[PDB]
């Protein structure tokens, strides 16, 4: 019986709280909150291995930031989180989450994930991008960025839609093992 | 309401600055030589019950230059707590041990009486008026004591506390008023047990998690005597958000302000914890200068009289029940007033001025002062530092009121020529109620002996007492047959075969 401390850590309404929440109940929340410090729990089967996955949601805010270093004490593995549909989200990656996580834990395992997925592929999404001059992240854009900051894995997902999101934490029992 | 038991009360009276009576632990004699001592120190007993002993005793040590004032406090408290069962005798020996007092103040300056403990007797008679008043402490007294305790606890947290310089917003002394103002909001969050029920707690933003702690727990255990409530260094601080909340936040953690030499303990606004905020104290996992609200290195009127003002309410109460002429004069006091009245004609002073510093240091600047000063010796409680500042300044201010002549002075200034009637009204009944018969009087001394529960710790206050002996053991034999009665008693071979049975 082997236990993983899995800590979410992610840019403001990047959907991690969703997705943490779809793999554990599979159902989506819907209603925006801003979350402070959420804990949730799974036990899951990877490998014919149990394993109880103890997940920590954080916030993504400069508020709750004088906190969120007390989540981070001895965790398996990290998952440094974006939107595929925000660049803005994207480029925190590099300037706020991964130097953060490092800082403290530097031995700990990170996997780049790009959270809603459904949203990319949408036009009208597109439509409000272009209004703003902005483009969305790219399986490349984000695969580049995982190798340059020494992420284990790049997933792509979303939560909605369920849509490679099995995936996610079980590559992230996988980062864990080995 | 958390009354401290007989033997409780009494041990932190005789034995103040240890905490814990240090008559509590074993003789230090191994089980070979353990009989053959515990035998003598009995005959100690019976050599201390000899009245012409003991005068004999104490008069050599006040003698002696190496006997501190330090050491004339714990020889009357071992005495004290000796001749805890004979107090008849216990009351004989001060009777006499007074009338040797007062012929000594007549050479340099009478009105000087019982000021400081340059004597043995003056610590005997504060022990010997808290064996006689404890019943009427916890029958009247007690109840005001604690509502004025519990009353400046109340109005202190009202207001902002720095958990390191010790200042806050509320107190009766500058030497701790809070000069500097800070950004504080009030908090009132949901607090848990879980060592499961939610009791709601009033704190304020500005508190550490540590004072925040403390404030959680006075509700949490809010008639709980401290003895009885756990340990707040077991416990820890737990926050709650969502589904599972689980976020053990603390006054010095990973998240704590260094800058530079200067690092800030963790407050609740420091952490962004909202009103409503689900807070369990749950048990225990486990050269920079720290600071709070203002970091360490003319009156303010104003700022006190607000705190005096609100204190007011249980502050004429107390004292209305101690100086109380409604209620009749307790035996102890009467009989004790009048001990000094028959001394007062014994060497003709018609001055009652010269009398009176006489019995107010006896009775309220002696016994009553203290229990202002400290209330620990009747509650199970913990006192604050500035807690303490306040009841200082509420027993320094009573005190102004007994004696018949800075902040307390031109303070309360208002109520002082009040109190100062209130004490003059007590002493008239002290003088025009039917005065103690010495046949009634040791009836009430006797079922003192016996409504003491137990054992204070009598085996090792003889031991105690033979460990000052053995050191001033020879300037004792002076005495003990420069004497003619005391060769006659045969004293000095009593003392040589108790001397002997120890080692
Ligand atoms: N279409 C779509 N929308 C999503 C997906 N994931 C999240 N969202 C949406 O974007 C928002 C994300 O909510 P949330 O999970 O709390 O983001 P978060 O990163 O956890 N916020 P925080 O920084 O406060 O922790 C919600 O309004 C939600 O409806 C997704 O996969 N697909
Ligand atoms: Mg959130």
């Amino acid at each position: 019986m082997q236990a993983i401390k899995c800590v979410v850590v992610g840019d403001g309404a990047v959907g991690k709280t969703c997705l943490l929440i779809s793999y554990t109940t599979n159902a989506f929340p819907g209603e925006y909150i801003p979350t402070v410090f959420d804990n949730y729990s799974a036990n899951v089967m990877v490998d014919g291995k149990p394993v109880n996955l103890g997940l920590w949601d954080t916030a993504g805010q400069e508020d709750y930031d004088r906190l969120r270093p007390l989540s981070y004490p001895q965790t398996d593995v990290f998952l440094i989180c974006f939107s595929l549909v925000s660049p803005a989200s994207f480029e925190n990656v590099r300037a706020k989450w991964y130097p953060e996580v490092r800082h403290h834990c530097p031995n700990t395992p990170i996997i780049l994930v790009g959270t809603k997925l459904d949203l990319r592929d949408d036009k009208d999404t597109i439509e409000k991008l272009k209004e703003k001059k902005l483009t969305p992240i790219t399986y490349p854009q984000g695969l580049a960025m995982a190798k340059e900051i020494g992420a284990v894995k790049y997933l792509e997902c979303s939560a909605l839609t369920q849509r490679g999101l099995k995936t996610v934490f079980d590559e992230a029992i996988r980062a864990v093992l080995k | 309401i958390p009354f401290l038991d007989y033997k409780v009360y009494a041990e932190r009276i005789f034995f103040p600055g240890h905490r814990e009576s240090p008559l509590h632990r074993d003789l230090g004699v191994p089980e070979s030589r353990r009989p053959t001592v515990e035998q003598g120190l009995g005959q100690l007993s019976n050599l201390l019950n000899s009245k012409l002993f003991l005068t004999k005793f104490i008069h050599t040590l006040e003698t002696q230059r190496t006997f501190s004032a330090r050491d004339r406090a714990y020889v009357a408290s071992l005495l004290t707590v000796a001749l805890h069962g004979k107090l008849e005798y216990f009351t004989d020996i001060l009777r006499t041990l007074l009338s040797d007092l007062v012929a000594q103040y007549v050479a340099k300056n009478p009105k000087l009486m019982l000021r400081r403990t340059e004597t043995v007797v003056e610590k005997l008679l504060t022990n010997w008026m808290s064996i006689c008043l404890y019943t009427f402490v916890r029958d009247s007294v007690g109840e005001p004591l604690y509502m004025l305790f519990r009353g400046i606890k109340h109005q202190v947290d009202k207001g902002p506390v720095d958990s390191v310089t010790g200042k806050a917003k509320y107190t009766l002394n500058d030497n701790r008023l809070l000069r500097e103002d800070v950004e504080y909001r009030p908090l009132t969050l949901n607090a848990l047990l879980a060592v499961a029920q939610g009791v709601p707690v009033k704190v304020l933003d500005c508190d550490t998690i540590s004072q925040a702690k403390e404030k959680m727990l006075d509700q949490l255990y809010k008639g709980v005597p401290l003895t009885q409530r756990p340990d707040p260094r077991t416990l820890d601080v737990e926050w709650r958000s969502g589904v599972a909340g689980h976020l053990i936040l603390s006054d010095e953690d990973v998240t704590s302000e260094v800058q530079g030499l200067w690092r800030r303990l963790n407050t609740l606004q420091h952490y962004k914890v909202p009103d409503g905020a689900t807070v369990a104290l749950v048990p225990c996992l486990t050269g920079i200068r720290p600071w709070h609200l203002v970091k360490p290195s003319e009156i303010y009127l104003t700022r006190l009289l607000s705190m005096k003002g609100t204190l007011q309410k249980f502050v004429d109460d107390l004292f209305q029940v101690i100086l109380s002429t409604s209620r009749p004069v307790p035996l102890a006091v009467k009989y004790f007033f009048d001990l000094l009245d028959e001394q007062a004609q014994q060497h003709g002073i018609s001055d009652q001025d010269t009398i009176h510093i006489w019995k107010t240091n006896s009775l309220p600047l002696r016994f009553w002062i203290n229990i202002i000063k400290n209330p620990q010796f009747v509650f199970d409680v913990q006192t604050s530092d500035n807690m303490d500042a306040v009841l200082l300044v509420i027993a320094q201010t009573f005190m102004d009121a007994c004696t018949l002549a800075p902040i307390n002075k031109l303070l309360y200034a208002r109520d002082i020529p009040r109190y100062k009637r209130m004490v003059e009204r007590y002493y008239a009944d002290i003088r025009q109620t039917v005065p103690a018969s010495d046949q009634e009087m040791n009836s009430v001394l006797a079922e003192l002996s016996w409504n003491y529960s137990g054992d204070l710790g009598a085996r090792v206050a003889l031991h105690e007492l033979y460990k000052y002996i053995n050191k001033y053991y020879d300037q004792i034999i002076t005495a003990l047959e420069e004497d003619g009665t005391a060769q006659k008693m045969q004293l000095g071979y009593r003392l040589q075969q108790i001397a002997a049975a120890v080692e």
